[PDB]
């Protein structure tokens, strides 16, 4: 009948789809974790009806007149509903006010272009003025290179809101979620105040073809895993998908500012 | 990168040109002030591929060519006081016409054992790490920091991802963004992505008119576009990777001039550019105070980016 | 069984009433008369309780986070966020191991150079956020190895002690097992410092201070009383601020108790901290250790 | 009036040894200076002023003998304590300096060493002056127990808030500087500066061999391996050292 059932990439069992995503994509057969949607990822860390999209509107520009571009967003955003890669707004959690952005790789990639820098500036300032924690949900396979430097230069553009965010005594949560590769892993994605991954979430700058490659030797099964990183100080915590939300809240928590 | 001595392929009627006036009276002469006449159109009218070979010419002067031009005392430092001092970033304090300044920047190697021993240029965590550490060192005695961007990219090895290279390129964009001295950098080589963005994070950016500023090699482009690896060449020319591209887009301040023929012919007048630019540019910041200064390239860069509200 | 409990073995011998009364009177004899060789064994035990064995008790919501951003994260010291009776603060210390297979994990409390960049990463998140830190000092030293030494142990310890000292948060030390020299003062540099009445405090090992002034190492016990390492000698220095009992027989013995204990001292001293601006909390640390030192002018 | 190298056992002269800063014309080792010569070669003539020259050591744990051996030390290297300080110039730039000699009680830090540290750092601090530290230690100085261990932190707390005042410190470690003053001053300099084959750790080579049960390598522990480390700015040879300092002092005079 279609669509209601979901076969998991890794262990090829089928599932219901209903099932699936009550166990927020997680496979029960084999624990693989299934990537889950912007939309649905915030459903999962917010208080029911407390999300605010923002610039859910703004669109990709063509700057550097690259061929076939505009086409290859306009097919991204028939086959994923979404505008661009990435969702911004706020949102509760247990009644605590926070700033978020959800990247989709289903969406060129999650290739970080424009569009994505600024929406992530903007939620990121927002919470800056507001005085509020800020939590980001990286997802980025590659480069958007249709916009050449201007794609590098995202790098930096979000980084000095963030600096400035944090300068200011607020908290920034990374969440990396599955992959988190490229110039999301080395810009926002590994200067969280507290750093956040799946199990075997592959996190790094160099992907694993580029760099057995350039090594010449085989690297091992769990090379750039969120295991793999915990093991090299660089995640506070792997987190299994159904404490996430309860993670989510003890963090807001312990640092939600004495206000109001 | 391109060995010594090989020509390039822009250059057949040089070379052309070059055995005829060999098979020579009137006429050979008129062919050597043809050839010198040819020269210097080529060399005027530079593609965009050709000057990303000029940038990756072995002999492409270095970061350690420049400094010792450009800046008196020069003390070079080490280490990131972590794990290792990586050899393809070095930094240090000198003076620019008095001031007291850090200098960082990658370092590719002259030669080919040189190269092997530099790592290409190509920076480990430690390297980021280390240049953190010196522009810090500057930050805290209030001396201007220049940097020298020279690096096809962060290198991607096993052991740079498990000593953190994301993690150390990150650390040093927010931390070189809410800097209290002026930054300010030049692109020399080639400006490899995240890796030369690492130490790029600055108040002003130069770049010499035939270096790089990519967020991938045209063969890594060509290959994921276009399946062929073959066509770096349309890759790079529909990326605008040259200096002249950049500065339109206004991600860079100035394209600094190469003598006729690239950097490598003349390095002593390069670097003469090079300090000259510095001066200027420097010179533009001095009224900033040490909150202005940092607001200055936070401007900089959250400015960055077009798209449709 | 400890050497010093040899006398309640031999009573116990002739048992399997009045002996039964004196077994009772004679075990609180000993346990009230300790010797500081007798306390250093005690602090020596596998079953000494850790840092993660009381903080279940003192703090709610402990949550444990990992790594120094840097290499590696190191299992010899842990650290995470929680609360204390609903204020938000930042816990650290060395983990032993609760058996030998953990010891091994844990290696055996002693820190690589990335546990005490861990220490620190972690300090310096509760500082940006106003949260009070408490740190548990659990180890015979810093671990003398072969990567620790490249990986620039002494430059670890040295940096925490100089950005311990200008925090601008409270700092509250206490320690539950051995203090063993520069690897436990690397996590030491606090507003306030707490013994457990059977921990040491030591510029050195008993062993290694026996090896190097009288060339017998077998002559630990004089040297650790020669040094003056219990936790009563460190408060008559004046270098801690308060001895918390253990229960009779060790903190071991009753783990829920011990734990209540070190809460309540935790709550008074920072409380004794409580009117301080951050800048005086850092001068509070600068004046303690400043003034620190015995000479003739 | 003759001195042998240690190293490549080659007999020189005393007088021409010092005039090469104790540095071997033979083999080029590094032999040790003492706390005077090392500020003689490193200031302008007449311009070292000494802080706190008569400090001397009390024995706050009364542990046995110790004051004698602080007396035995005293007459045979006709110092009070391990350590002089003080300021001086340096072409005509003022610095604040501590030299410790591994002679007395192999440099380990008592209580003097470190208040005598902290007056001259606090002096800096209060008058703007950069510091030279110069650190040499053997061993932990056990006879003054806790009260040693907590120099450490006793000296960082005042090094600390020189650095915080923005002011410099350039820590030239000597040899050996290993366990307390290795774990604290020693590897926290703006500029941290060694000397060719100087050792420096936080252990000793034979308590690390026998912990990890393996043979270390030759160069481990040396000035030149800390630098491959990343622990070390520079390594400075002793023919160099006055005009690497001068550099450096100049770089950093203020305004
Ligand atoms: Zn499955
Ligand atoms: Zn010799």
């Amino acid at each position: 009948p279609a669509g209601i059932m979901t076969k998991c990439p890794k262990c090829k069992k089928i599932m219901y789809t209903k099932e699936l995503a009550e166990n927020l994509n997680v496979c029960f057969n084999c624990d693989h974790h299934i990537a889950l949607t912007a939309y649905k990822r915030i459903e999962a860390i917010s208080d029911e009806g407390s999300f605010t999209e923002f610039d859910k509107g703004m669109t990709s520009a063509n700057p550097l007149d690259f061929p076939s571009y505009l086409e290859k967003i306009e097919k991204d955003q028939q086959k994923t509903g979404l505008k661009e890669a990435v969702v911004t707004g706020t949102a509760q959690l247990d009644g605590m006010k926070f700033g978020v952005a959800v990247m989709d790789s289903r969406f060129r990639m999650g290739s970080m272009g424009s569009v994505i820098g600024e929406k992530i500036c903007r939620i990121i300032d927002y919470c800056t003025e507001n005085r509020l924690p800020f939590i980001l949900f990286s997802a980025s396979g590659g480069a958007r290179m249709q916009e050449g430097i201007i794609s590098l230069m995202q790098m930096g553009k979000t980084s000095v809101s963030l600096k400035r965010h944090s300068d200011a005594g607020l908290l920034y949560i990374s969440y990396l979620t599955h992959p988190t590769t490229g110039g999301v892993s080395a810009s926002f994605a590994s200067v969280g105040d507290i750093n956040l991954s799946e199990p075997k979430a592959l996190i790094g700058f160099a992907g694993r073809r580029v760099i057995e490659q350039t090594i010449n030797e085989k690297l091992p099964d769990d090379f750039q895993t969120a295991e793999f990183l915990l093991e090299h100080g660089q995640l506070d915590k792997v987190v299994h998908r159904n404490d996430m939300r309860q993670t989510l809240s003890e963090i807001l928590k312990i640092h939600q500012e004495v206000t109001k | 990168l391109v060995p010594r001595g090989s020509m390039l392929d822009f250059e057949k009627p040089l070379f052309e040109i070059r055995n005829k006036i060999e098979s020579l009276q009137e006429e050979i002469d008129m062919l050597e002030a043809s050839l010198e006449r040819e020269t210097k159109k080529i060399y005027t009218n530079l593609k965009p591929w050709d000057r990303v070979q000029i940038a990756r010419l072995q002999e492409r002067p270095t970061t350690l060519d420049y400094i010792p031009y450009i800046f008196d005392s020069f003390m070079e430092l080490h280490g990131d006081r972590n794990f290792r001092d990586d050899p393809a970033m070095i930094g240090g304090i000198g003076f620019l016409n008095g001031r007291a300044v850090t200098v960082i920047g990658q370092q590719r190697g002259k030669d080919t054992k040189d190269n092997i021993y530099r790592n290409f240029g190509m920076a480990h965590p430690e390297g980021y790490r280390k240049a953190l550490r010196l522009m810090k060192q500057a930050e805290k005695f209030n001396r201007p920091i220049f940097t020298f961007i020279d690096t096809k990219g962060a290198y991607p090895g096993k052991a740079a991802e498990e000593r953190g290279q994301s993690e150390s390129i990150a650390t040093n964009l927010i931390e070189m963004a809410s800097l209290k001295v002026p930054v300010i950098a030049i692109v020399i080589g080639e400006g490899g992505s995240g890796g030369a963005l690492g130490i790029g994070i600055a108040n002003k950016v130069l770049m010499l008119e035939n270096s790089t500023y990519s967020v991938i090699s045209p063969e890594g482009a060509a290959a994921l576009l276009w399946k062929d690896s073959n066509l770096a060449k349309i890759a790079a020319e529909t990326m605008k990777i040259t200096a002249h591209d950049i500065k339109q887009l206004g991600i860079i301040d100035d394209v600094i001039s190469e003598p006729l023929g690239g950097a490598h012919k003349d390095i002593e007048q390069q670097a003469l550019a090079i300090k000259s630019a510095f001066v200027a540019q420097l010179d533009s910041l001095e009224s900033l105070s040490r909150d202005e200064i940092a607001n200055d390239r936070f401007e900089k860069f959250r400015n960055i980016g077009s798209y449709i509200e």
